[PDB]
C-alpha cells in the first residue's frame, strides 16, 4: 500500500548577453 | 473543518482587540466594497508599491465589518484569511494537496457566501504545490472565482503582479486592479496620529505632535526607497525603543564614555610609548562630571523632533540631527579650519564654508544639491587639496569621497560607465559606478577634477544632477542627489589667469574667465553652476606656509620611523629660493623638498649612520641642507 | 536538505515559526546570509523561505537578525522589494587604523593561548 | 491606407499585425520580432510576427517606416518576401503564404516634392 510522492523537479533557465559596438 | 484547520478570522482578531487602527483611504475601501459585492468575479487585488497599507485596507474593512460601518449585505461577514502554506505544507502524497483545497472549497460553499476570503500575497497562488502532477491552487480556485462563489481579496505587490500574476492571463481576469496611490504627507501625519496612541501604549512613551508631523515630513524628505507611511511608522518605533533604552538603563553619552573607559582600560591593561593613560584620565574624569551632571537633574521622558532628527540621521547618513555644541562651534570656524591644509585662496574657502553653511541651517534649496561649484585655477594651486580638505572636514578623512575624475571620459562613450549599461547588454546588472555609490551614502561628495578633458557632450548628465539631482542609471531606477556636493576643477584659462590676476579686481576677471568658460561650455551648464570661482597662484608666504606643512607630514611621517627632526630657518628660506616659480605653484616646492631634503637623509639614514631619538637639524652647507647628529 | 517531496520544507519551516510564536517573545533569531535566505525553498512550485517569513515579520512577531555582504544585498534582496523592506539596514563600515589595532591588542590572548607563542605589540 | 485595408478586409483598423519597425534599431530586435533561441529567457513565448501570423494565417502584416530599421532585419524579410515561410527560434515554419505584407517609407521626400511636377508617374 504506497503511495506515489509528489516531487519537487528543480528547474533551470539562462540568459544571453549583448554587446554594442562603436564604429569608428 | 478545512476552514478551522487552513484559515486565520480576521475579524475575530478585530473583535478581540488585535488589530491596528485603519485611519483614511476612504475610496479604496469603498471600492474593495464594491467588488465584493458583485455576482461573477467577487476578487479584489490590492496593488500598490510595497509599504502603502493594502494589509492594512484589508484589516480596516475587517474592523469596519466589526464596528458596522459598512452596508447591509456585509453585516456578519467573516473574514478569513488563508494560509497557503498551511496547505502546501504536507502534502507529500500525490493528491493530498486537492483534497485540502477542494475541502476548503467545499466548506466555503457551505457558508452559504458569508465568508469574505482574504488571501495576502496573492502572488503566492499560482505555483502552490504544483509538482508533475500540477493543480496549483490556480487551475483548482479559477472555475470557483469566475462563477463568483468566492470572495477572494487579494493583496499583491506591484512588480509581483507583473511577474506572477500577469505570467498567467487565465487568472488575471478574475481579479479587479485597485490602484493603492501611496499617501499624501498629511494622510501620513493622521495615520501616524492613530498609531502614535498605539505606539505610545506600547513602548510607555509619548510622542509629541511636532514630532510625528517632523517624521512625516523628513521621511519623505530623505529616503529613496522605502515609502510613506511605513517609513514615518519606523522612525517612530524607532524613536520610541531609544528612548526606552535611555529611560530603562542610561543616557547615550553616558554609555559611550562607558564602553570607551572599559575599551580604554582593556588596551591599557593589554600595554603590559603608551600615549594612553591621558585619554583614559580625561574620559574617566568627563565620565564622572558627566555623571554627576545627570545625578543632578536625577535625561529624558518623551519623544521629541530632535530625536526623529537623531534616527533619521543614523538611518541614511545625513546629518539632520540638530547642532552639538563641539559640531556647531567646529561648523563656525570652518573658514579657518580649511586654512589647516589649505593656506591660501579664501575665496572658494569662505565660499564652500558658506555653502555647507547653508545646508547645516536649513535654509538650502530642498530640490538642488548643496554644493554646485566650478573651480577654476593654474596648475597646482590647491583645487584637489581644497576637496579633499572637504572630504576630511565633512567625514575626518582624507579619501572618503566620490572622485569621478573626468580624465578618463575623453568620449561620449563613458556616459555608460557614470550611468550604467541600458538593459540586454554587458554590465546591466552592475549599474552604473555614479548611481550605486550613490545610492549607497548620499551624503558626500562629487569630485571631477581635470574637468575639461571629457569630451563636451558628457555634462548633459550633470544638466540633470544639478536641475534636480536625480540620475536614472540603466536599471530605470531614480537616486537621488539632493544631498550631494557636486564639485569640478578646470583650468580653462590658466594662461589668462596668471597674466591679469594683478591689475585687476576678482570681480572682472571672475567675468573674463567665465566668457571664456562660455566658449568652452554651452549656456545650458554653466547656468546652473552656483559660484564658479577663480583661483590665482601662490607667492612666498603661502609657499612658506606649504613647505611647513610638507615638512610636519615629513616629521609626521618620521616620528614612526622614530627620528625627530628640526631644521635651520634658513633652510627654510633656501627651500623658498630653491622652490619659487609662479608658473606652477606649489608642486616644483614639494618635489625641490623631495630631493634637496629627502635624498641626503635617505642617504644618511640608509648609511647606517643614524639612531633614533637623536636631536638631528637640516643645517645649511652653502648650499646644500645636511642632516646633522646632536 | 531532506527535502524532495512537495510540502516537506514548508512543513519544516512552518513548524519552526510556531515554536517560535511559542516561545512567547524570548528568542533572538540570527539568520546568516540572508541572500540564502531569498533563494531558500526555491522549487518547483513552492515558496522561498520569503514568501513564509513573510507574515510573521512585519507583524513584529519575529526577530530576526539579518547579516549581508552588500553586493549579495543588491543582487538577492533589493531584487525583490517586499522582504527589502521588511529588515532594517544597519551599514557596518570597515573600522578604521586605530580601532583595529585595539580589536587586535584584545584578540592577542586567543592566539597566545593557541600557538603558545608571545607577540610584539609594534 | 494600411488601416483602410484592415479595416475593410477585417472590419477594424487595428485588426492587423502591426510591426513598427523604428523599434528595431538594434541588430538584436530580430530576437523581438521572431523568437527567443531555445533555453534562454522568454523562449516559450515566440516571437511578434511568427506567432501572431500561426495564429492567423490570414492576415495584413504592417511593418510601419521600415527603412530605420537595423539593416540586418532586412535578412528576414528577404526570406519572408522571397518564399512565405520564416523560421523562429523555437524551430518550426511559419506559412506566410496567406498575407499581404505592406511597408511604407519617404526615402525620397525631397525629390519626389522636387519634380513631381513636371515628370510622369514612370520617370
Ligand atoms: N491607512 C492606514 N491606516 C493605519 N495604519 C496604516 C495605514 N496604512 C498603513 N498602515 C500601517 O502601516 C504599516 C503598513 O505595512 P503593510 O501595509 O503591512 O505593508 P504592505 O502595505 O502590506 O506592503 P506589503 O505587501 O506588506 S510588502 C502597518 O503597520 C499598517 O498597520
Ligand atoms: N594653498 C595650498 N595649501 C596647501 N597645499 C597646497 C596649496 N596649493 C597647492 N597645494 C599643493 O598642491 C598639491 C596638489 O594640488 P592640486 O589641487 O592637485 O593641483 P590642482 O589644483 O588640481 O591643479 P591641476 O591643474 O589639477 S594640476 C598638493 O601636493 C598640495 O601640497
Amino acid at each position: 500500500a504506497a503511495a506515489a510522492a509528489a516531487a519537487a523537479a528543480a528547474a533551470a533557465a539562462a540568459a544571453a548577453a549583448a554587446a554594442a559596438a562603436a564604429a569608428a | 473543518q478545512a476552514l478551522k484547520k487552513y484559515t486565520i478570522d480576521l475579524t475575530e482578531r478585530a473583535e478581540q482587540g488585535k488589530l491596528d487602527p485603519v485611519i483614511g483611504r476612504d475610496e479604496e475601501i469603498r471600492r474593495t466594497i464594491q467588488v465584493l459585492q458583485r455576482r461573477t468575479k467577487n476578487n479584489p487585488v490590492l496593488i500598490g508599491e510595497p509599504g502603502v497599507g493594502k494589509t492594512a485596507i484589508v484589516e480596516g474593512l475587517a474592523q469596519r465589518i466589526i464596528n458596522g460601518e459598512v452596508p447591509e449585505g456585509l453585516k456578519g461577514r467573516r473574514v478569513l484569511a488563508l494560509d497557503m502554506g498551511a496547505l502546501v505544507a504536507g502534502a507529500k502524497y500525490r493528491g493530498e494537496f486537492e483534497e485540502r483545497l477542494k475541502g476548503v472549497l467545499n466548506d466555503l460553499a457551505k457558508q452559504e457566501g458569508n465568508v469574505i476570503l482574504f488571501i495576502d500575497a496573492l502572488h503566492t497562488m499560482v505555483g502552490a504545490g504544483k509538482a508533475d502532477g500540477a493543480m496549483d491552487a490556480g487551475n483548482m480556485l479559477k472555475p470557483a472565482l469566475a462563477r463568483g462563489e468566492l470572495h477572494c481579496v487579494g493583496a499583491t505587490t506591484l512588480d509581483e503582479y507583473r511577474q506572477y500574476i500577469e505570467k498567467d492571463a487565465a487568472l488575471e481576469r478574475r481579479f479587479q486592479k485597485v490602484f493603492v496611490a501611496e499617501p499624501s504627507v498629511e494622510d501620513t501625519i493622521a495615520i501616524l496620529r492613530g498609531l502614535k496612541e498605539r505606539y505610545e501604549l506600547h513602548h510607555h512613551v509619548q510622542i509629541t505632535d511636532p514630532a510625528i508631523v517632523a517624521a512625516a515630513t523628513l521621511s519623505h524628505r530623505y529616503i529613496a526607497d522605502r515609502q510613506l507611511p511605513d517609513k514615518a511608522i519606523d522612525l517612530i518605533d524607532e524613536a520610541a525603543s531609544s528612548i526606552r533604552m535611555q529611560i530603562d538603563s542610561k543616557p547615550e553619552e553616558l554609555d559611550r564614555l562607558d564602553r570607551r573607559i572599559i575599551q580604554l582600560k582593556l588596551e591599557q591593561q593589554a600595554l603590559m610609548l603608551d600615549m594612553l593613560n591621558e585619554e583614559l584620565s580625561d574620559k574617566e574624569r568627563q565620565y564622572s562630571e558627566l555623571e554627576e551632571e545627570w545625578k543632578a537633574e536625577k535625561l529624558r521622558n518623551k519623544v521629541t523632533d530632535a530625536e526623529i532628527a537623531e534616527v533619521l540621521a543614523r538611518w541614511t547618513g545625513i546629518p539632520v540631527s540638530r547642532m552639538m555644541e563641539s559640531e556647531r562651534e567646529k561648523l563656525l570656524r570652518m573658514e579657518q579650519e580649511l586654512h589647516h591644509r589649505v593656506i591660501g585662496q579664501n575665496e572658494a574657502v569662505d565660499a564652500v564654508s558658506n555653502a555647507i553653511r547653508r545646508s547645516r541651517a536649513g535654509l538650502a534649496d530642498p530640490n538642488r544639491p548643496i554644493g554646485s561649484f566650478l573651480f577654476l585655477g593654474p596648475t597646482g594651486v590647491g583645487k584637489t587639496e581644497l576637496c579633499k580638505a572637504l572630504a576630511n572636514f565633512m567625514f575626518d578623512s582624507d579619501e572618503a569621497m566620490v572622485r569621478i575624475d573626468m580624465s578618463e571620459f575623453m568620449e561620449k562613450h563613458s556616459v555608460s560607465r557614470l550611468v550604467g549599461a541600458p538593459p540586454g547588454y554587458v554590465g546591466y546588472e552592475e549599474g552604473g559606478y555614479l548611481t550605486e555609490a550613490v545610492r549607497r551614502r548620499p551624503y558626500s561628495v562629487i569630485l571631477l577634477d581635470a574637468v575639461e578633458k571629457a569630451h563636451p557632450d558628457v555634462f548633459n548628465i550633470l544638466l540633470q544632477v544639478l536641475d534636480d539631482g536625480r540620475l536614472t542609471d540603466g536599471q530605470g531606477r531614480t537616486v537621488d542627489f539632493r544631498n550631494t556636493v557636486v564639485i569640478m576643477t578646470s583650468n580653462l584659462g590658466s594662461d589668462l589667469i596668471q597674466e591679469r590676476f594683478g591689475e585687476l579686481d576678482y570681480a572682472h576677471m571672475k567675468e573674463l574667465v567665465l566668457g571664456v568658460v562660455s566658449h568652452n561650455f554651452r549656456p545650458e551648464f554653466i547656468n546652473r553652476i552656483d559660484e564658479v570661482v577663480v583661483f590665482h597662484p601662490l607667492g612666498e608666504q603661502h609657499i612658506a606656509s606649504i613647505a611647513q606643512i610638507q615638512l610636519k607630514r615629513l616629521y609626521k611621517r618620521l616620528e614612526e620611523r622614530g627620528y625627530e627632526i628640526h631644521i635651520s630657518d634658513e633652510a627654510l628660506k633656501l627651500l623658498s629660493e630653491n622652490g619659487y616659480d609662479p608658473v606652477y605653484g606649489a608642486r616644483p616646492l614639494k618635489r625641490a623638498i623631495q630631493q634637496q631634503i629627502e635624498n641626503p637623509l635617505a642617504q644618511q639614514i640608509l648609511s647606517g649612520e643614524l639612531v633614533p631619538g637623536k636631536v638631528i637639524r637640516l643645517e645649511v652647507n652653502e648650499d646644500r641642507i645636511v642632516a646633522v647628529q646632536h
